RNA sequence: CGGCACCUUACGAGAAAUCAAAGUCUUUGGGUUCUGGGGGGAGUAUGGUCGCAAGGCUGAAACUUAAAGGAAUUGACGGAAGGGCACCACCAGGAGUGGAGCCUGCGGCUUAAUUUGACUCAACACGGGGAAACUCACCAGGUCCAGACACAAUAAGGAUUGACAGAUUGAGAGCUCUUUCUUGAUUUUGUGGGUGGUGGUGCAUGGCCGUUCUUAGUUGGUGGAGUGAUUUGUCUGCUUAAUUGCGAUAACGAACGAGACCUUAACCUACUAAAUAGUGCUGCUAGCAUUUGCUGGUAUAGUCACUUCUUAGAGGGACUAUCGAUUUCAAGUCGAUGGAAGUUUGAGGCAAUAACAGGUCUGUGAUGCCCUUAGACGUUCUGGGCCGCACGCGCGCUACACUGACGGAGCCAGCGAGUAUAAGCCUUGGCCGAGAGGUCUGGGAAAUCUUGUGAAACUCCGUCGUGCUGGGGAUAGAGCAUUGUAAUUGUUGCUCUUCAACGAGGAAUUCCUAGUAAGCGCAAGUCAUCAGCUUGCGUUGAUUACGUCCCUGCCCUUUGUACACACCG
């Protein structure tokens, strides 16, 4: 019974930020060597080896179990 | 009296129906077998012959 | 004989109304004059003729139209008549309302929204609509897809979802923005397809409800009338609550509705039983007089009896019964007698033929169509609203004092409701609190306990003493609790204080005939809290009629109609 008129601008939903081969960054391969594991995979009892923290500013986080260090 | 109302789906709208059906009172086996005002008179047993004064000993 | 006519019947005529002529007319012919060929245009134009004129007489066509019209029938309507019924009419009364404040609703006004439906009865304490949140449909803000399914796009070198720190936001919404983490083919884009709406359309509908009208009305079978649609039955009179009966009768006998029927109230010492009801005895016990008497408690073993009262199941009981009258002596009615009941025994439930532009898409996963459908009119959550106030109106409650206020003392009803791992019911009994309220136990899933819901009017005893008084509790402040996340626009209560109009209500108008009206309280509902409201129940309990058509309304008949979409024609 009233034509809904807006004032605030349209808000746009977040799009998951895409990267090319994010798997590459977590490791360094050494000739005649083995895995590096440079991103400090989570040692919590919930998630085991192979999936890593997030080297943010002053914190390191993994989305699967919510915690940050330092 | 038992009734059943249904709305049969038409493309143009709703068509409601009612069906009212009576079992015959003589066909009832559970409640009353007739109407409240149904008065059924039995027929006369008269028109017999009476003789003056005998005695019947069996 | 002539006339003006009238009454009955219809051999006969007619479409019928009707007609002794409108008969002797498809069985068509006594003589003769005049006029008409669907409705309009139009008795108009023009010409002619008569007239002082007004006009008279004669008198078209173009064009336009599918009808106009006659008689009768059913209905509808009538500012027509005649009857009937009715406390949604009156008589005689009672109680009021309408005058003050206040709760609530309507319109109006304001508003950010003050959502809206409804306006004579049949709108306005109605939507069970007593709205903090939710309801909510509104307003200012913010999320979610909870967009199924077939495709085209993208996608493993990842289609994309969840997200720690900060920023922002009302928000500790990863809603978003910097942050680069994290799961992995569920899934991201466009279309088709949808899905959902307290969105519009109740004047597109269903269903339900209200109204006609709970009035008493409605219909066919055979027969009679009429060419027929239809009519009679289905009606002058009396009677009844009543189309219900008597009675009269071209009708006879039936069906629906009414009445019958069902639920509830009254009777049952007559049956059937009841420790979840009571009583009397008997024990065990307590008080007072001592008469052996009178009042309690206890007895789920006193291993008592009984159903009078309490409960319900099988029944009986009333059918105007008997008698006087009145009347058609009929249907009935009025006075007495008995009876539990003699008003339809009381009160309700159900309730006909078709119908209404009565109300509701704001109850439904009930729907057709229009709109939207991802920045959603879906949804969710935040803050506000329905309450908002110069105003008119309605349903009501307090009251206007003394048949009364309080303060003591007496102390009697009935309908009902109730929980377990909940998310909290009724809540006793005890213990605190002036109160409201607080604490600890128990019982009851239920004639057990809440609860004898020990209610108020009322009864008795004193204070007040006609004063706006101590009748009334509006306006307003402070403090104390409960309810709920959240009480501010005071939820609600309590304590103190504040001491408003109101001194009986103009014009109008409402309800009502016996446990009725009027007072007086209690329960269930909407409920986390809130009842001045309804729905029920019970206490006390009347005045006057038991008649009428004067007002009103409706029904029926007669009547009128150019209406039938039916006078809102
Ligand atoms: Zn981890």
């Amino acid at each position: 019974r009233k034509k809904k008129v807006y004032t605030t601008p349209k808000k746009i939903k977040h799009k998951h930020r895409k990267h090319k081969l994010a798997v590459l960054t977590y490791y360094k391969v050494d000739n005649e060597g083995n895995v590096e594991r440079l991103r400090r995979e989570c040692p919590a009892p919930t998630c085991g080896a192979g999936i890593f923290m997030a080297n943010m500013k002053d914190r390191q986080y993994c989305g699967k179990c919510h915690l940050t260090l330092k | 009296i038992d009734i059943a109302i249904r709305h049969v789906l038409m493309r143009q709208g709703v068509l409601g129906i009612k069906v009212k059906i009576m079992k015959d009172p003589a066909a009832n086996r559970f409640g009353p077998r007739a109407l409240p005002d149904a008065v059924k008179i039995a027929e006369a047993k008269d028109e017999d012959e009476v003789i003056p004064a005998p005695t019947v000993k069996s």
